């Protein structure tokens, strides 16, 4: 059902992470990394956060993995190895994967499980805010407040950031 | 849903060209280091750290709602200069010649 | 912190962020805002040996607003109820 | 912990304005400046009490003052306001720009028979103070006692005696 | 918790299982360190869009700032360590043994 | 008060007197750093660099 | 490096210490870990070599995943509190992450085993930084969240750091692992009275940081990063070798030198609490590290180790390295005993 | 030109923002029945479903506090039909 | 007369980033001088998000106007004229 299309996308983003932990060769592991953070976006997109999601987009896949493929491509490979053709990638995505079903198999039946910690199984919509008539976006006017309440972040996130600059031109230099 | 079946529409139209494009009748019987520049690694980390900047800068138009504009103003203009400082950093720094 | 520069000077750095109680953008208050405010109050100045004590009914509160563990428990239970008597047809859903 | 009280389901029952968004948005402007003091006066109860079962009372006057406002529109300008409000209707976003001329019929026509002035720019958004005979709330988050503090110290600063007497020290 | 918590909570372990268990290409590595940040960014985002936290809502951003300019450097040092054996294998970083 | 590193009150308690025992030995230690200065660059321990 | 960078460098080094020791918001305390991190790779990259590319990796790869352990911590703290306020946290489980992240971050053990390659895959001068200035960090955070603290769990930890740090450097000859090991052991002395007393954890960081300081800058003095090379200072500065002599005896815990004051001040707080077997394994444990102290004294100073014929072309020129607080530094780490009651200026 | 095009939208935005105003009375109380005959009515079938439960009290509160608390999602539609659910849970997120 | 001929010796060489300097200045210096920058934050304030909630009256408020037509309370009177 469409009431559990977050758990559905969770269950989804769980693989995708046992795809890339289970570490093929990078080229296949980015792609594992790309195909998660597109579903990583979709679950924060359901809870209200349209803006957090598309920077996910923008600068996770568009920006940080971009990068990541594009060193792949210069510095580690340029044929990727055939997928799965290694045993321990296949055991590992094999163990990820049944655990991961044994788990979703039984929430699902019992509505609620337990792996290690309890967890409910009704549903992430039961969880969700009731009255809401506001004419603005209070995600985004909370991170629109990052100019007028955070002076502070906005100094050392800065400052940081052409540190980062500085750092990578001397590491990069030989 | 409508934008999801807006998405699936656009990708699953895409795979059936893409499989009938690799498929027809033919009528026939019968991992190391490339040598590629640091510089172009250059460019892609050089493009990374402000494209983080250009996210921070998203919010402006918001932003400019505020109240406290004399705050806002001076931390807006404060981050572009800085993306300018570096800027200007990796210029002197020969770090965007490509010879 | 370890040095309080920030009473000590007077300046907020980041105590603005640090509880969802405080001041927010248009007045826009968090879902346990009213939880969160209890249990700040009687917490105040005692210290957190005594407030674990103390304040422990409003923490007990408070949590329950932030993950609703007992409430989805209780309607974790209802639903159990239903979806069994439905099966021995004792009972109808309203229109 | 206890039960918690709810009205019945006829403490609840009230005519309601069974209207479109449209047509609230059309008689907004002179709605707010006739329906003002019973609205604020449930406004107020809201913000002081924090709880919807306790200005059950407040909230049925506002319906009452609805109706009233709306059966006295229909009882003077009803094809005006049509025109108007189905204006309004027409639009995606119910932008009020695009009706001004037929706006300014239905504005007259209240004016003129009802003696009804457009509340101006800024009007509906200020502060105003209400009376109301309702007891300002003790205890509205229903909070406990609060711990007392610990005994606050106070005297005169004297030297250590015999110093920090840390093993053999003797300052 | 919530059923999402639960998936969330577990892509996180493992990403960080998958880190400790290295394997030869320092990039896979790398990638798992991303990923840790992924799962931590959607589970902040999760909790801080649920409670209506409205000033927390810059916090995801942030944690997505300065991760990503921490995944730079790493970049960096690993294509430094390829320009030296030209692989990124972790077994040819063994000299300070 | 906080992060102060005499706040108003201690005001109230005499001061250290000049002539501290303790006080001596602090300045004992600094005359010892003026002595390992010299002697680590090689000047004459005793009389070289008074000023310093 | 640019000598302006290089002050920029060390700045925001400094600066990201900063943030985490006066912020009161967890996020604030991340991005101070992580602004420190990120200006200490070029320090440690900056006389490129490959041993220098390897430390740095090294360095990366464990910093780098204690910070993700460390926001994990944060956002679980979160999800029971509803709070970003840095103190004693709301979850025994984030507690554990948290702790585990600094332990990492300090190098102690188990989590020890990065500290000994990366300090000698680097200069001096950055290993002074990196077993230095870098522990205030991760030790402010401890000092603020220790009431959520498991004992069990720090106490193993600090167990454990004296009993590694005090075997390890039995084996080394090499002077930046004999000091990457002297830190192990001292971060264990540090934790074991955080539950107790913290006051008495910043005693012993301050008292560590003077003497490991000390002898650093002694060894960039002559250039030494071998036991060897350190054994012909007899022969160019004798007055060095005596210095060194009792800095070593003093990070030995010998009475009447300052080393002796923190491992005492511990031992008094832990028996304040009924704690009795703990301190005693402690001190005896301790006495492995007095061991490959005196092993240096033996080769340094107390004996004259065989010289080199091109060492005369040495005597005929001045020491110039800067040297800077070595007369201060050394007499603190050597002469302070008797005004150890100043202990509560930290308290 | 953009400067006065600007300001006459922000005095366009005003007026919208204070119909806004003017109605949020009304919607404010019909929002206030509207929660409450739901809550009323899962009382009702919760009278009857654990009617005889050992030891289940009906409507009780999982708070200490007696101060009002606004139901979540799963107490209001938590037994409802599903299209209601989505439609009251995700509705809104998914028109764009 | 230095500085003139300086300035006379980049705009021939590089009048693109004498062009951005000059821009960039005016950004930074002209909300200083402009007499419309105060606007800017009234409007922001006059703008309501959120509902303006009612006092309660103590008879004591003879600058709190009992209706939104009354007399009382801020104007924006300036702003449509504006
Ligand atoms: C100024 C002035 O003109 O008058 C000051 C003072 C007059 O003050 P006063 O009020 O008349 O009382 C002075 C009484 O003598 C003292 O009056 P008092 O009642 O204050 O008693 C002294 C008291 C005051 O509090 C102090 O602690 C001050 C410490 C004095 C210096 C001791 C360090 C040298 C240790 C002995 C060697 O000391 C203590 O309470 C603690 C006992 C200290 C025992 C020493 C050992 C403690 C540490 C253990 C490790 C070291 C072992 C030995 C090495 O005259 C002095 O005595 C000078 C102070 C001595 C220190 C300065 C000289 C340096 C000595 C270098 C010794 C070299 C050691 C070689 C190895
Ligand atoms: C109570 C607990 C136990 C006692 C705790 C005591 C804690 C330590 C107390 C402070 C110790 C500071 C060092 C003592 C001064 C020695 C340096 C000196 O006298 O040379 C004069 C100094 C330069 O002499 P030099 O021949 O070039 O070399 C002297 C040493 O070799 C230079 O050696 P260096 O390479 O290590 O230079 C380090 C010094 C840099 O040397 C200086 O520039 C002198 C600065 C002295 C600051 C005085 C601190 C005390 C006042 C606190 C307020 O760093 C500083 O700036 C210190 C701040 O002349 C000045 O700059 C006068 C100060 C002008 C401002
Ligand atoms: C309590 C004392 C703590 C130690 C005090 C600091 C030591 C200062 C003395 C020193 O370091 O120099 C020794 C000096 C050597 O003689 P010299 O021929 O001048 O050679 C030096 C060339 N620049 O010797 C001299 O000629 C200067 C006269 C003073 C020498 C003092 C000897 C110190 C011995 C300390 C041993 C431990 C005491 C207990
Ligand atoms: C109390 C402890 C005081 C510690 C003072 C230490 C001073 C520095 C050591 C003195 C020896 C000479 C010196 O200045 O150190 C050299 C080093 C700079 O590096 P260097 O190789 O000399 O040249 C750089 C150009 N590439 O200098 C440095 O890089 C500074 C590194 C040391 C700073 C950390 C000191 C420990 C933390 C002090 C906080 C105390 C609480
Ligand atoms: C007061 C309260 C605190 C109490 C605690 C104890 C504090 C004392 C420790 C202070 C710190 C150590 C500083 C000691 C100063 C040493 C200076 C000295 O005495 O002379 C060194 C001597 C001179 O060499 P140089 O100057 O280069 O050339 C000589 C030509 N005339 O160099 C030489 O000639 C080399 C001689 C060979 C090496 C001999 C080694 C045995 C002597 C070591 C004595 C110091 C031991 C310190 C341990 C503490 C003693 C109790
Ligand atoms: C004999 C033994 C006694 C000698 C002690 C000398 C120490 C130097 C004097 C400083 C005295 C002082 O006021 O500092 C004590 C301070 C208190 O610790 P705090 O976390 O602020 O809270 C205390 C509540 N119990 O805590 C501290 O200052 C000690 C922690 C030192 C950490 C070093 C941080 C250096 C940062 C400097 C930044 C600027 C760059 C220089
Ligand atoms: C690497 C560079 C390092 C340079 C470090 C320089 C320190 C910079 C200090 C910045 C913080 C200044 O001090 C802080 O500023 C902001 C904005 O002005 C103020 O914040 C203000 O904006 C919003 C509006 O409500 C709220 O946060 C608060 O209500 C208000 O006071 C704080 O009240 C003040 O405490
Ligand atoms: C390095 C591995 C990293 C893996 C990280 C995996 C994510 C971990 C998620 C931890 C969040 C849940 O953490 C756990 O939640 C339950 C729910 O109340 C808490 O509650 C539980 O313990 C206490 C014990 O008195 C009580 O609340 C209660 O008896 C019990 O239900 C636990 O005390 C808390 O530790
Ligand atoms: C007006 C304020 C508006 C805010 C502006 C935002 C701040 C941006 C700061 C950028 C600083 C760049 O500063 C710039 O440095 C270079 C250093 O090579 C100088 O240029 C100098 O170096 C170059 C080398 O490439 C030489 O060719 C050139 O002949 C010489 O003049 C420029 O004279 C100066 O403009
Ligand atoms: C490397 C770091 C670089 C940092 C660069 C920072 C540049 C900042 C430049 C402008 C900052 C302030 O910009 C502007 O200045 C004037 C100075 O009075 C302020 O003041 C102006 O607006 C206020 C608003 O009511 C009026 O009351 C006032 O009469 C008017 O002068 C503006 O409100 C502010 O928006």
């Amino acid at each position: 059902m469409m009431l559990y299309i977050v758990f559905i996308l969770s269950v989804i983003f769980v693989m995708g992470f046992v795809g890339f932990s289970s570490k093929p060769s990078p080229i296949y592991g980015g792609l594992g990394l790309i195909v998660s953070g597109g579903v990583g976006c979709g679950i924060v997109l359901n809870f209200g956060g349209s803006f957090l999601g598309l920077m996910v987009f923008l600068i996770y896949l568009g920006g940080m993995m971009v990068v990541f493929g594009y060193t792949t491509a210069m510095a580690t490979e340029q044929y990727p190895e055939i997928w799965l053709s290694n045993k321990a990638v296949l055991g590992a995505f094999v163990t990820g994967l049944l655990m991961e079903f044994f788990m979703v198999y039984y929430v699902l039946k019992d509505k609620e499980v337990e792996v290690v910690f309890e967890f409910n199984g009704l549903g992430d919509w039961v969880i969700y805010d009731t009255g809401d008539s506001g004419f603005f976006s209070e995600e985004a006017m909370g991170i629109a407040a990052l100019y007028s309440y955070g002076t502070w972040l906005v100094i050392v996130t800065g400052w940081s950031l052409l540190i980062g600059v500085v750092v990578i031109m001397e590491i990069t230099r030989g | 849903m409508n934008l999801m079946l807006a998405l699936l529409t656009n990708f699953t139209l895409a795979t059936l060209l893409v499989i009938i494009a690799f498929w027809l009748p033919q009528l026939n019987v019968y991992s190391a280091r490339l040598p590629f520049s640091m510089k172009f690694f250059l460019v892609a980390i050089t493009f990374l750290l402000f494209d983080l900047e250009i996210a921070l800068l998203l919010p402006l138009p918001w932003a400019s709602q505020t109240a406290n504009l004399n705050t806002m103003l001076t931390m807006a203009l404060f981050l572009i200069i800085l993306l300018a400082v570096s800027l200007a950093y990796e210029w002197t720094q020969k770090g965007l010649e490509w010879t | 912190p370890f040095f309080d520069v920030q009473k000590r000077l007077g300046v907020d750095l980041d105590r603005w962020m640090t509880i969802q109680s405080a001041e927010q953008p248009h007045k826009i208050p968090s879902r346990c805002h009213a939880f969160e405010k209890e249990w700040i109050e009687c917490a105040h100045g005692i210290g957190s040996i005594r407030a674990e004590k103390e304040c422990k009914i409003e923490f007990e509160d408070f949590r329950e607003c932030l993950l609703r563990q007992k409430t989805m428990k209780r309607l974790h239970a209802i639903r159990r109820q239903r979806e069994k008597l439905i099966k021995e047809g004792k009972y109808t859903p309203p229109p | 912990p206890g039960i918690v009280e709810l009205p019945s389901l006829e403490d609840l029952k009230v005519q309601e304005v069974k209207v479109s968004s449209s047509v609230l948005k059309a008689a907004a402007h002179h709605y707010g400046a006739q329906c003002d003091k019973p609205n604020k006066e449930f406004m107020l109860c809201r913000w002081e009490e924090k709880d919807p079962r306790r200005c059950l009372e407040e909230g049925k006057l506002v319906n009452q003052c609805a109706l009233e406002f709306f059966r006295q529109i229909k009882r003077h300008c009803a094809e005006p306001f049509t025109e108007y409000w189905t204006c309004i209707d027409y639009s995606g976003l119910q932008l009020f720009r695009r009706c001004r001329k037929q706006q300014a019929q239905f504005d007259e026509c209240v004016l003129d028979k009802l003696g009804w002035v457009r509340p101006d720019l800024g009007d509906l958004s200020k502060v105003t103070k209400v009376k109301t005979d309702r007891p300002l709330p003790e205890n509205p988050y229903h909070s406990r006692a609060r711990p007392e503090p610990n005994p606050e110290v106070e005297g005169d600063l004297k030297p250590a005696r015999h110093g920090s007497r840390l093993f053999f020290w003797t300052m | 918790m919530s059923m999402v918590y639960m998936n969330i909570m577990m892509a996180f372990t493992v990403s960080l299982v998958g880190l400790l268990m290295y394997r030869s290409h320092l990039m896979s590595s790398l990638l798992c360190l991303e990923g840790m940040m992924l799962s931590l960014f959607v589970m902040a985002a999760l909790t801080i869009l649920n409670s209506h936290f409205t000033l927390a809502s810059m916090m995801p951003i942030i944690l997505l700032v300065f991760a990503a300019c921490e995944a730079a450097l790493g970049l960096s040092l690993l294509v430094m360590v390829s320009n030296t054996y030209g692989t990124d294998y972790v077994q040819n970083l063994n000299l300070l043994q | 008060a906080t992060f102060q590193f005499l706040p108003d009150e201690a005001r109230s308690l005499p001061p250290p007197k000049l002539t501290d025992p303790r006080l001596a030995f602090v300045g004992f230690l600094g005359y010892c750093s003026g002595l390992i200065d010299n002697a680590i660059r090689r000047r004459p321990v005793l009389l070289a660099g008074l000023h310093r | 490096m640019n000598p302006i960078i290089f002050i920029i460098i060390l700045l925001t080094i400094m600066l990201g210490t900063i943030i985490v020791m006066i912020s009161s918001h967890w996020l604030l305390v991340w991005i101070g870990f992580e602004m420190n991190m990120l200006a200490i790779i070029p320090i440690m990259m900056k006389n490129h070599n490959p041993r220098a590319t390897e430390a740095s990796t090294k360095y990366f790869l464990t910093q780098s995943t204690a910070s993700m352990l460390l926001m994990m911590a944060v956002i679980i703290n979160l999800m029971f509190s509803g709070q970003w306020t840095v103190m004693k946290l709301f979850n025994p489980m984030a507690s554990m992450l948290m702790t585990m992240a600094l332990a990492m971050k300090l190098g102690m053990a188990p989590f020890h085993f990065w500290v000994p390659e990366v300090t000698q895959g680097i200069p001096l001068s950055s290993g002074l930084i990196l077993l230095t200035w870098q522990k205030l960090a991760p030790m402010s955070v401890l000092y603020q969240i220790f009431p959520s603290i498991n004992l069990n769990l720090i106490l193993t930890l600090s167990v454990l750091s004296i009993l590694i740090g005090g075997w390890g450097g039995l084996n080394q000859t090499q002077l930046r692992k004999i000091m990457a090991y002297s830190s192990i052991a001292h971060m264990g002395w540090m934790t074991a009275v955080l539950p107790y007393n913290p006051t008495m954890t910043l005693l012993n960081l301050i008292i560590y940081i003077i003497m490991t300081s000390t002898m650093f800058t002694m060894f960039m003095a002559n250039s030494t990063t071998t036991t060897l090379s350190l054994s012909h200072t007899w022969n160019k500065t004798p007055i060095m070798t005596v210095l060194i002599l009792a800095t070593l005896l003093s990070m030995g815990g010998l009475p009447p030198l300052s080393g002796f004051m923190p491992k005492w001040m511990i031992i008094q707080e832990m028996t304040k609490n009924n704690s009795i077997i703990l301190p005693t394994f402690m001190a005896i444990t301790a006495l492995l590290n007095l061991y490959f102290y005196m092993r240096l004294t033996y080769s340094t100073t107390l004996t004259m180790f065989p010289s080199t014929n091109n060492m005369k072309m040495k005597w005929q020129f001045p020491l110039m390295k800067k040297m800077t607080f070595l007369p201060t530094m050394v007499v603190l780490s050597t002469m302070m005993l008797p005004l150890t009651p100043m202990l509560s200026v930290l308290e | 030109s953009m400067m006065k095009w600007n300001r006459e939208r922000r005095r366009l935005q005003i007026e919208d923002f204070e119909a806004r105003i003017a109605l949020m009375p009304l919607l404010q109380a019909e929002k206030d029945r509207r929660v409450l005959q739901m809550l009323r009515e899962n009382l009702e079938e919760e009278a009857t479903v654990m009617k005889d439960v050992p030891g289940w009290k009906v409507g009780e509160s999982v708070f200490h506090t007696t101060r009002w608390v606004t139901p979540m999602m799963g107490e209001l539609y938590g037994l409802r039909a599903s299209e209601e659910v989505l439609s009251a849970t995700y509705g809104f997120i998914w028109y764009t | 007369e230095r500085v003139a001929a300086f300035l006379k010796n980049v705009w021939a060489k590089e009048p693109v980033l004498v062009a951005s300097f000059a821009i960039a200045g005016l950004a930074v210096i002209l909300p200083t001088l402009s007499p419309y920058t105060k606007y800017s934050l009234m409007i922001n304030r006059a703008t309501p998000y959120n509902y303006p909630v009612p006092l309660r009256d103590d008879g004591n408020m003879p600058d709190v106007p009992s209706h939104p037509q009354d007399p009382q309370g801020p104007s924006l009177e300036w702003l449509k004229r504006l």
